């Protein structure tokens, strides 16, 4: 029972990950954003 | 290299025996005849109805 | 086909003792014709013949097949009604709703 | 609205079907994807609400690797996938394999497809069968398919387009067995059998065209040409139309004698046609030249009994009749005494369509000969003499018996075809 | 124009009706947010049948989302069409019924009925002229079989003069999910007979055979079958929303379909089902629709009508078709198999033609059929009930929730009386 | 949520729980410190800032096995009061850990259970891991279950107990404790999955390529099985199966709640990726007697109910097809009053591979819970083991000298005989 | 859909199979790591026959690798292409059959035949439609000649309708490697003539002759002979795994090829073999492949066809070519040689033109011949047996194992019956 060795290899490109984050900022910031006179005058 | 190999052997029996074609008929047929659009044989002029 | 109640689980469909449907595509086992008709498979691009391909060409290829690069385009999504419906083929890009018999006849 | 349904069985069926359907898609304005960028296409094509045309043909072959390239090629979007019927393993040059185990497995599928193709047509006139005599499934599966169609439909006409075994050259060893076993069950079921071979078309391609070492496509294109010229009187207007029913009943005198030959007249390249005069009197005696016929036999020893002219292009009748009146004058071409003047003539107003990459030249006149001839009896004599050589030593019999067959059916087939020899030599004697 | 209130019970019901609302909004031209993005005026003509009007010109379905398991209320909103449902119409408990009709009907399915009834009484009073109700549920669970039947009983007490519809998912004969399926199935069919007007029997095995032999799909999912069920449910309310030459609502179908008040178990079907490779090659004509609509391997129940006889038959058509060849085809399918129809009736087939087809297809049709072969569905449930009840197996779960042994016997007696009632017409 | 409090008692319990909580930390994103670099609420509870502590309790009467785990890799993960350690062990004596050394530490464990349960909102069950051949996991576990069934009533509890192996064994007084705690646990356990150690030794030597294994190589298998049980309480699936679904479709009678556990794909990395591991060819590996985890054979008895739990990319069509072709086998026998006899569940999450383990990463997994009458032969062995050795009254003086009366041996033996005659009237 | 399960027994057959899966994998574009890297999609369209696709896109083969001594099975999991096999198909034995038919049949083959039959059945029942088996082995040594013969006998029992292909290695006439070869040869060919369908004989003397006077090499290795054997053995299943204009599978090459069930001993050939120094002076044409195929020095059987007469001839042509050359060459090879064919078969030859050539060649061919002259090969072994057995030379290691003296005489009688029933058709 040793501290586990997370052999984290990327399954995706760096450019696509940057693009995903870049889309996610704007999409999250907008999805959090969707959610004088009387009648006889 | 295979098309080069075929081109070095054009002065060969490839002249008068290709795989699928017959023989290059351009030296036997005059100039640019447009073989697809050519109706060989005589035709009748259809005068005298 | 339906010889008895247990007639299936041996023919096709209900079957778990063959090597079919474990091969991937471009392998031609079992259902492969209906998979190339799928809309996912149509938009997959076709590579050009790139070296040593003059070995692997047949008489059907040099006699009837037309060798030309094919452009790949997406289809505009349309409603599906039954499973396997592919209305995004056929000519009209947008299928307008039909009109009533009164609207066509009385005008 | 006279329509035809084609049945292509086997490798020889599917390849010939590819050639002839390419020719049909090019004769009309049909692209290989099925779109047409006139109503003459009804005989071979249907219509669909998407502006799409589907051929009226079925392809059947238990060996899958002949229809698989059809499915993978550029003609994929033209054919109906449910009209392309494949199996899982071949018949392997055995009548019994294609007639008794997987012969009966797929019959209820092919007959369903034929029935569905028949409900979508109003005036159906006949069935065209494409199969090989010496194959495994063209001899097995087609020979029981036509016997089932003869009981399912009846008053239609069954015409088969058979690749008869060549005299000297041949592919398989057990070809006489399959041939003699498929000609036993077709004699009392099929109506007529226009048959060709492969050696004679080889000689024609070597001589009349300049092409040495041809492939199967260079023969299948000629086969598609003659098959189109037979049906050319259906979809195109002419002076004398010949229907599908009529060349079922003026070539065959007796139902045991329904084996004519085949011949295409202006088989020629661009070079030799470019010098040649192509008059009607010059191409109609090319049909009677023994060099130009798709069955190797010498008709001078034989006796002609019936003939069928099929003309297309710019052809006026009296060139034809002043040409046949010349035919009757020479002593070499000699008919049979019980038949008087026995020609059937048909004129069409459409010249043949050349295929790009093809070898024939676009010409103005064409003649398709279908002639019953007594000289075809020599081919059957050689074939059953070959079986009598093979059957004496019990060669390859064990491959047949252990496959649902019976030793007595070899005898019943050979005693059937020994009567064809004494049939053909009694219709040639002086009456 | 006749309003309809929709009801969903259980996980199977909640995943069937989500796809049903997807196809309903899809043929009415409604985007998942709720706005109208259509092309014609007929799509917005009778949208009050299934929708309300909210602020901003958006539409909300008239549906109630009921299940005991709280986990499946997440799977509806997070689906492809989850935004359109109103969050106030989601009702849910703590724990599932655990495939137990007993606690789905008495213990934990009887204190949440008050909230569901409040929602329905709240919502069915917001419409002009309510036609009736629908229910999608399963017979082999604990929520849709227990709570759903109690819901049907309470609504039938409250609203006796309306119609009640049910698209039941009966236990399949040979493939199965639960070992206690006959216990819930018998005791739900016993409650269905006196409380419903129209019942549809859906078998999962029949849907799989459809997806195998007809659509030629090699690996269908549960949405792959919910799509077929949803296509069938939309085709029986077509004349309620689109005009036509011969209209027919649910009450008229019920009047001309079931002859005696207990024989209301039908077998549904859908006509234009083709493979992917043969839908560019097959022309949708009425002789093509009616040939495979009366084919015995089309219907979504595991009952073969060649074993039985057709009491009455319904066929609701959509599209621009002739009114002579539909009746010709109905007499064509009624006269030649003279032994598959009851003789003491004049006419079995019911023909209704709606003008507007589904957007993209040419023509479509829906099948509804009363057959005496529906009794075979209940023999296989009764046999598995009596094979297990005689050894008192799996019984302490039902007994321990406050039930007696005589309810099982009396429910079995009602099942056998239902079976013997259908045998008079065979 | 869908939470579950785990109770590990004894050396076997804590050594199983080490691997179990390693797999629980690694299945989610939980580090050994307890930090994430919300489906973890079943096993972990968030604090205010950033830490997820487990919902377990680790009980033992000796400190040489709990002080192992608070001086190791996961010493910061566990709450340092959830690790309850005693002063003196029961020393392979049921009487000591049930009456003498256990009567006065059980109040502390009850308080810790209560303090874990006030943080609880949607408690579903208790997972109890121990062994039948000891003094702590046999006596103190029995006392804990007796008190827990009173303090909580109808709340379900599950049992993962190491049954004594038929041929090999560790202790000598094993049959006495393993019959006494079986008699006690009979009325206070809703389900009890028996596991042997000889059978998992055979599985490791035969299925995997790793031979000369350790207790770790079995504890990883047990942790994988217990992860597959509670997989539907955390991850989405086509067919969710909760703990109320567990006993409703498994036990037909309240006295028959002893199912057999089986894990189908058990293959090392050298042989795993040359196979076409579909659900079809691995769902019939569950019925192989070599893969069974109790050293018995289900072909010696009748199948009564089977629960199939699935992981990964399982399509319901293919499991349905394979199951319906399982019934067409004449080797497998089902009881007559269960015509269907199956319960299925499909989870979308693939099984989580542990680095340094023996298993290989796969896309599909099956956990099988088959209730069989073949477990009656497990009672015959230790029944004969007791009455062959109780007649000479061997090893009795520690039991009768430490708070235990003599009638309990006869009462437990009578209860086991009634169980053996109970499993024989079902098969007819 | 016509797949083959491949069997390897003995060290010789195991090395031959290793070279076989070298050649098939570099023909179908399979990496040593198991993936695909080929240059066309026509190679992968018929990967059925030899490869199983596991999870992850790895194409493991249908190889059954069995041997009685592990000293060669570590070398068989070879460098380049030994890791593509699945590890569960390797079936080992402890004590190798040290040149003993009896040890390979009775006391060391029998306990391993039951552990190889289960994996053979597991692979065979997991096929869509099995076509047959190939068993590469030898008749000289112990484990091949005994254990593979026992495998053939057991397989022919449960699959009587399949194809039993064997690629045998008959002992050479000139220089042999062991001395007790005649015993194993005759007791293996006893059960080879009755349980198989097609048998190919491969001598090492003829292969050395080929590697000397055709390829012009001085000191060839065993891998060269194995590559020639694998090249001809890959050439008979081509038309069933690559499209062409005239196709022929293994049953095709049996129905046309054996006239009687017990005359099925073939003798193969390989046409386009040329040296390095003569590489650029020889045009690749049909009248050259046809000339080389019928050359007596081009063949891998010790017997030359000048002594006998061909019963039937097979010739699987490969590459893009024309039919007319094949036809006229086959006609002229019969007309110009009229004294070397049987008169009671009209067409002895059989042609089949595939379209895909081997790797790097443009046009190729594969000869399969059934000559009467193969009776001399068995005559030599019968002569050696009659010279050896009469002094009871090495019967000590056979009779002390579980065999009698009577078993040898039946094998000798079957040899004499095979030889005597070949001279009638001369
Ligand atoms: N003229 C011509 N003959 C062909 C063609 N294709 C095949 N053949 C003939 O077919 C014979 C071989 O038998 P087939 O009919 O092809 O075999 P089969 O019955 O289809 O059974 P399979 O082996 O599965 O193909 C050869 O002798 C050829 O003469 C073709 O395209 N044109
Ligand atoms: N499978 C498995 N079994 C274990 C493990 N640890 C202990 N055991 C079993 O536990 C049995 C005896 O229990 P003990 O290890 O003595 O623990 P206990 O129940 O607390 O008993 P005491 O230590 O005397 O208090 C032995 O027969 C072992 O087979 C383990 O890590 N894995
Ligand atoms: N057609 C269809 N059937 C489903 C679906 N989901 C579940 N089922 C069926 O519903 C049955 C079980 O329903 P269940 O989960 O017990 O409903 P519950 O009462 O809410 O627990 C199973 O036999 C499934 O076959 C679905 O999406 N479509
Ligand atoms: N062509 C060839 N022959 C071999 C090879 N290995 C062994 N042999 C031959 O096989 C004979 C020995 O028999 P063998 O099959 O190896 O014995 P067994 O495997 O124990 O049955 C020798 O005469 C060798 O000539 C090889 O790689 N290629
Ligand atoms: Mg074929
Ligand atoms: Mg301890």
């Amino acid at each position: 029972y040793q501290p586990p060795k997370s052999h984290c290899q990327p399954i995706r490109g760096k450019r696509e990950a940057i693009l995903e984050m870049l889309l996610r900022q704007q999409i999250c910031k907008e999805v959090q954003a969707e959610q004088v006179e009387s009648v006889t005058h | 290299q295979k098309m080069k190999d075929k081109k070095e052997s054009v002065y060969f029996s490839n002249q008068r025996a290709p795989l699928g074609k017959s023989h290059d008929q351009t030296p036997g047929l005059p100039k640019g005849l447009d073989i697809l659009n050519t109706t060989f044989g005589t035709a009748i002029v259809r005068e005298t109805s | 086909t339906d010889w008895n109640d247990m007639s299936k689980f041996f023919q096709y469909g209900w079957r778990c003792n063959t090597n079919e449907d474990a091969y991937s595509n471009r392998t031609l086992m079992g259902n492969w014709n209906q998979e190339r008709y799928d809309l996912k498979n149509i938009v997959q691009p076709k590579p050009l013949p790139s070296q040593f391909g003059h070995y692997f060409e047949t008489t059907y290829d040099t006699s009837y097949n037309n060798r030309r690069p094919l452009s790949t385009h997406r289809f505009k999504r349309e409603p599906h009604w039954f499973p396997g419906h592919q209305p995004e083929l056929v000519p009209p890009p947008y299928k307008c709703t039909e009109k009533s018999t009164y609207m066509t006849s009385y005008s | 609205m006279r329509e035809c349904i084609s049945i292509h069985v086997g490798q020889a069926g599917v390849q010939i079907g590819n050639a002839c359907w390419e020719l049909y898609c090019l004769e009309h304005g049909i692209q290989p994807d099925g779109q047409m960028p006139d109503d003459s296409f009804n005989t071979f094509f249907s219509e669909t609400g998407a502006g799409k045309h589907v051929p009226r043909a079925v392809f059947v072959d238990l060996e899958p690797t002949v229809v698989d390239e059809v499915r993978t090629g550029t003609y994929r979007q033209l054919f109906h996938p449910e009209q392309l019927i494949t199996g899982k393993e071949d018949a392997a040059n055995n009548y019994a394999r294609g007639h008794y185990t997987i012969g009966k497995e797929i019959v209820d599928l092919v007959l369903d497809r034929i029935r569905k193709l028949a409900d979508l047509c109003t005036g159906l006139q006949g069935f065209l069968i494409f199969h090989s005599f010496g194959g495994g499934t063209g001899s097995g599966f087609a020979s029981l398919l036509m016997e089932r169609l003869s009981v399912d439909y009846g008053k239609k006409s069954k015409l088969e387009f058979a690749i008869y075994p060549a005299p000297q050259v041949s592919t398989a060893v057990v070809e006489p067995y399959n041939s003699i076993l498929t000609t036993h069950t077709t004699l009392e079921h099929s109506d007529c059998a226009f048959m060709v071979d492969n050696e004679a078309i080889y000689d024609i391609c070597r001589r009349n065209l300049d092409i040495e070492r041809p492939t199967y496509t260079n023969l299948n294109r000629l086969i598609g040409q003659i098959v189109s010229s037979i049906t050319a009187s259906l979809r195109f207007d002419g002076a004398l139309n010949v229907d599908l029913t009529e060349f079922q009943t003026n070539l065959v005198p007796y139902p045991r004698i329904h084996f004519p030959l085949a011949t295409y007249a202006p088989v020629i390249s661009a070079e030799k046609a470019y010098h040649e005069q192509l008059s009607v009197a010059e191409i109609t005696n090319a049909c009677f030249e023994p060099a130009n016929q798709m069955v190797k036999c010498d008709p001078r020893h034989g006796k002609y009994m019936a003939c069928c002219m099929l003309y297309r292009g710019d052809v006026v009748p009296k060139d034809v009749n002043a040409a046949i009146a010349t035919i009757k004058t020479k002593r070499t071409i000699q008919f049979v005494d019980w038949c008087p003047t026995g020609f059937k003539v048909g004129i069409n107003y459409q010249p043949p369509t050349v295929v790009p990459g093809g070898d024939l030249a676009k010409v103005q006149r064409a003649v398709c000969m279908l002639s019953n001839t007594t000289a075809i009896a020599e081919a059957w004599a050689r074939l059953d003499h070959k079986l009598d050589l093979m059957y004496a030593k019990r060669a390859f019999v064990h491959w047949y018996v252990g496959e649902g067959m019976e030793e007595g059916e070899f005898s019943e087939a050979r005693e059937d075809l020994a009567a064809l020899e004494k049939d053909y030599e009694e219709v040639g004697v002086d009456s | 124009m006749r309003e309809i209130v929709h009801l969903q019970a259980g996980q199977c019901g909640n995943q069937i009706g989500a796809k049903f609302w997807e196809v309903i909004s899809d043929e009415h031209g409604i985007d998942p947010t709720g706005t109208y993005h259509g092309d014609s005026d007929l799509q917005l003509e009778r949208i009050n049948v299934y929708y309300n009007e909210a602020t901003g010109g958006k539409y909300v379905p008239r549906a109630v989302l009921v299940d005991l398991e709280p986990g499946t209320m997440d799977s509806v909103r997070s689906g492809p069409f989850g935004q359109i449902f109103r969050p106030d119409n989601f009702v849910f408990g703590q724990s599932g019924a655990g495939n137990n009709w007993a606690k789905g009907h008495y213990t934990e399915g009887a204190e949440l009925v008050d909230s569901v009834l409040d929602v329905v009484r709240k919502e069915a009073e917001s419409c002009d002229c309510l036609q009736g109700f629908q229910l999608t549920h399963s017979l082999g669970g604990g929520t849709g079989s227990g709570m759903g039947t109690l819901l049907i009983s309470k609504i039938r007490e409250e609203y006796p003069d309306r119609i009640m519809n049910t698209f039941s998912v009966v236990p399949s004969p040979k493939v199965s999910d639960t070992v206690v399926e006959p216990y819930n199935a018998t005791l739900s069919v016993h409650q269905l007979v006196e409380n419903t007007d129209e019942t549809y029997c859906i078998d999962n095995e029949a849907l799989y055979d459809i997806c195998f032999r007809t659509l030629k799909l090699t690996t269908p999912t549960y949405g792959d079958l919910n799509h077929l069920v949803s296509a069938t449910m939309s085709g029986v309310t077509t004349c309620l929303r689109f005009p036509g030459q011969l209209n027919a609502d649910l009450r008229k179908l019920a009047v001309n379909m079931v002859p005696f008040p207990r024989l209301h178990f039908f077998m549904p079907g859908f006509a234009p089902l083709t493979s992917r490779g043969s839908q560019q090659y097959r022309a949708l004509t009425v002789p093509e629709l009616t040939q495979q609509m009366f084919d015995a391997k089309n219907m979504m129940a595991a009952c073969d009508p060649r074993h039985g006889r057709y009491l009455t038959v319904a066929a609701v058509f959509r599209g621009r078709m002739s009114m002579k060849e539909v009746d010709e085809q109905m007499l064509n399918v009624q006269n030649k198999n003279s032994s598959y129809f009851v003789e003491w009736i004049p006419n079995n087939v019911k023909t209704a033609v709606c003008d507007i087809p589904p957007r993209g297809l040419k023509m479509s049709a829906t099948f509804i059929g009363n057959s005496t072969a529906i009794q075979e569905l209940f023999k296989r449930i009764s046999e598995q009930f009596t094979a297990m009840f005689r050894r008192k197996a799996f019984l302490h779960w039902y007994t321990g929730e406050g039930m007696d042994e005589m309810e099982f016997t009396e429910a079995e007696s009602n099942m056998n009386d239902l079976v013997s009632e259908y045998q008079q017409y065979q």
